[PDB]
């Protein structure tokens, strides 16, 4: 019942900012934390950010730490991830997925457990 | 990253383990050590979550325990649908996150 | 020292070094007691307000609120070096409630993200 | 916002985001003295005891006092999703002076463990 | 525990283990209602000149005001275990105003440093 | 008058788990700091250890920090240090040493004022 | 660590120095410089605590002082039975509390 | 109308600790947050501590941050740079400015406004 | 360190333009920058602040801006009294107030 797509751009220049906007369904958005996770074409999954439910706080891996934004907009069940400088080793397949993290009163999660399809961002 | 076997194999029928061994401040430290499995061409599907525990609708032949600073996953009854790239992850910690190991390439002869 | 109020027509600036003064003079037989009783309510009521806010051991609380100048279009020297408290009192008037309720809500978030980074083994 | 006490009926967690409004309304001729005393008082009491437990100045105050299970082994889903914060005060009603008791405890030592951290040049 | 003021007679270091009892007993017709209204009198005062020090939350509050030896020449062990607390306030009796008021300069100093430090962008 | 013991073994191999208990006496024992310190067969005095007199604060250096427990029991007069993995580069004598701080309320130490007699530890 | 003659010696009766070298953060910024006696086969004694005070018990003749980085054990009168190793130590701060030197082995000839 | 005058020597021994002092006047003195900034002969500016208006608040940088100390006393109006190791590389023309910081009652600074000729120090 | 030119040139009525270029922690997330004339013999004099600002009594004919991590100055209407080692600057945070680059000869040819 859970699905999650990501829509957004395939293909940017290096130092380009680009956006990939994951809207989810099938489960209430406002009550998730969710994270995107990057896998490049050779390489193995990577973890680069995670946002609460409510979207007040964020983290990111410090290799993009100065450069990705993360935002939530509960309203329209969006998750979206602004990436700026796009540097060329930032060339992956990139999924959202729920999970990654609780509000205190919730279980806690740590782990990813709805994936989306995922999108490809050339550099 | 956490360090995987590259690959592993066995029969049908046969019980399979992929082991990765992190730090003391990776999976020791937290018991937060999940497992994916990401077919060719598909986002990565979540098997294991937490150290023994396991999603709902994920078959009662995909278990795993952690021991130290090494974590593993049994893939008993090894069937020709499970040929796959399997990944775990843990929690580090607030500074890092999260950390994924390298894929295993699960391969049914 | 200038005395209680003495600050009272200087500049918000100047007046900001006395907070000591008025604070330990707002609390230094029915009408006795009801007019003391009424000083303890009012006391009490501030300090609820800025324990609401995150500020119930402040005099001068950083908040986290920005300010929206439609309140006062006023720059910093024109605020802080060229107006008294009593004039700014009066400009600020009828957005006092607005800031007060913006208070709450930023605190609130603050708690409640408090709450969740705890939670973060 | 539904008004003092319209979270009552709400689950606990959703009545966490009301807090502030019975807050307000804690502080908002002998009969009337008695009864406007008698509020402080308990005002006052209760924020003392949150006091000597260091959550003077919080709404949510987190601890470092574990949950013993005996006191309720209720999952964060049965407590926080499907109950109400009057089940849960008539739940746990046995066992609210030991918590107390071991809050103060706990601050206590905390205290005494933050005096030497600053005693270490 | 020795209950209510059971420490007295103890040296300050072991007095200084029992301050949640003397806390909760600061608290707890015409008469009744003023001795009530004075009892929350003498708290507020006590805990807003805590409040003013940057103590409010606090039951043993370190400070940044150094010893003056003039107030008192005796050494740690001559103070905190050959000493109860009521000797101490017998002798530290004619200095203690001077304490506080250094102590309300350096709170007020240390909200204007932390006030400039949250501007360093 | 001021006495010391370590009560322990001496032979372990890596990745082993062992635990030193030293006994005091002669002085009260939870008006102390404690501390434990090391010194390799051929080189000079190592600091590893130091807990407060009530037990609630512990240190470590680096290179144990995250090994070793060091905790105390003020009414069997005992501290103990409890070690884990035990790298071959931890072998050394363990000395058991009174002082190295105090709380707040006591004179200052800073320095160690009683010692044992050593508990060699081999890997 | 900080630095230390790995080796002293005198003849009796005459006057023997011992001197310790560290850094700013240590024993610089931090008037808490101990010395130690350790005799072969024996823990360390204690000689000298604080930067000029010596422990009940130890005779006059062991003394010392700090003056910029480098502080200084100094035995007059040397005796027969002062061989020894000695060490320094200092007060590092809170992330890094003792800090030891390297021993001294003093040697009456 | 405003200036900056330096006053101490230039020539001290390796391991030498001196004393830089600044002077100032055509503005309140107590008004504005102040700093030292020094030039090696052969190289650009480089900004070395920074003391706040009210003398309370000293930050340096690293290479510096434990041999300095940056002082002021807002009733004689003098600025004062206590140096300690004086190790070469602090070999340079330490000029007195004005600015850096503010009180946050007052607009942002970040800029020096008003600078000394430079006491310089070998 | 900032990056800046060692030296540009221009005839007397050229447009001269000095650039300085940092990084994301410095001059891109803040918008403290800053811009000094530095005479031979003379003390640096202030000419910029703010990215966009000018301190009363410089000329018009000294403007500058910022865009992405590169700020730069420009000089239009080169008189022979502007020929001096420009600085660029830039406020770092809290950790680092200040960084400063190297100068640039401005030539009047
Ligand atoms: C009143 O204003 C004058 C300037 O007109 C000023 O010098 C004086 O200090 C002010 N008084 C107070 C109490 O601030
Ligand atoms: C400022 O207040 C006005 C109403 O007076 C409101 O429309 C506007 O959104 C506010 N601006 C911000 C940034 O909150
Ligand atoms: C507040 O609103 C009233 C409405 O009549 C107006 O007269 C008054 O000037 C306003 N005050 C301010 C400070 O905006
Ligand atoms: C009362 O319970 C119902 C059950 O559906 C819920 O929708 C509603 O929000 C609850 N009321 C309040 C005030 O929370
Ligand atoms: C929990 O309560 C039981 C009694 O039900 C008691 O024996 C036990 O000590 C308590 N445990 C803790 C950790 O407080
Ligand atoms: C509390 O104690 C009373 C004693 O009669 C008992 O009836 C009641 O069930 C107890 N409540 C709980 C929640 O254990
Ligand atoms: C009174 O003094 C004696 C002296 O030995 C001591 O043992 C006792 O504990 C003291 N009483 C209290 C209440 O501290
Ligand atoms: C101590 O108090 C005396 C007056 O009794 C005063 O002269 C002296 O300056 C004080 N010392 C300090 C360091 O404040
Ligand atoms: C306090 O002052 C009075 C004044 O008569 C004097 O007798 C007493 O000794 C003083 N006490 C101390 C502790 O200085």
């Amino acid at each position: 019942e859970v699905q999650l797509v990501e829509t957004g751009g395939g293909l940017v220049q290096p130092g380009g900012s680009l956006k990939l906007s994951c809207r989810a369904s099938g489960y209430t958005f406002s009550s998730f934390a969710m994270s995107w996770v990057r896998q490049a074409p050779g390489k193995g999954l990577e973890w680069v950010s995670l946002i609460n439910d409510r979207g007040g706080l964020t983290f990111y891996v410090d290799s993009v730490k100065g450069r990705f934004t993360i935002s939530r907009d509960n309203s329209k069940n969006t998750l979206s991830l602004q990436m700026h400088s796009l540097r060329d080793g930032d060339t992956a397949v990139y999924y959202c997925a729920t999970g990654g993290m609780s509000s205190a009163l919730q279980s806690s999660k740590y782990y990813f457990d709805f994936w989306g399809q995922g999108a490809l961002v050339t550099v | 990253a956490l360090t995987q076997p590259p690959s592993v194999s066995g029969s049908p029928g046969q019980s399979v383990t992929i082991s990765c061994t992190g730090t003391s401040s990776d999976i020791g430290s937290y018991n937060y050590v999940s497992w994916y499995q990401q077919h060719p061409g598909k986002a990565p599907k979540l098997m294991i979550y937490d150290v023994t525990q396991r999603p709902s609708g994920v078959s009662d032949r995909f278990s795993g325990s952690k021991s130290g600073n090494t974590a593993s996953l049994t893939i008993s009854g090894l069937q020709a649908d499970d040929e796959a790239d399997y990944y775990c992850s843990a929690y580090a910690g607030r500074q890092t996150f999260y950390i994924f190991g390298g894929g295993t390439r699960l391969t049914v002869l | 020292s200038l005395g209680f109020l003495g600050a009272a027509g200087s500049t918000m600036g100047a007046a900001s070094m006395t907070l000591t003064v008025q604070a330990r003079n707002l609390l230094s037989g029915i009408k006795q007691l009801q007019a003391r009783v009424l000083a303890v309510e009012h006391y009490l009521r501030d300090q609820q307000l800025l324990g609401i806010w995150g500020c119930s051991g402040k005099l001068i609380c950083c908040t986290n609120v920005p300010w929206n100048s439609s309140w006062s279009n006023r720059n910093l020297s024109e605020i802080w070096d060229n107006m008294t408290w009593l004039q700014w009192d009066k400009e600020i008037s009828n957005y006092t409630q607005i800031i007060y309720g913006l208070l709450e809500e930023s605190q609130n978030q603050q708690e409640k993200n408090e709450q969740d980074l705890l939670a973060l083994d």
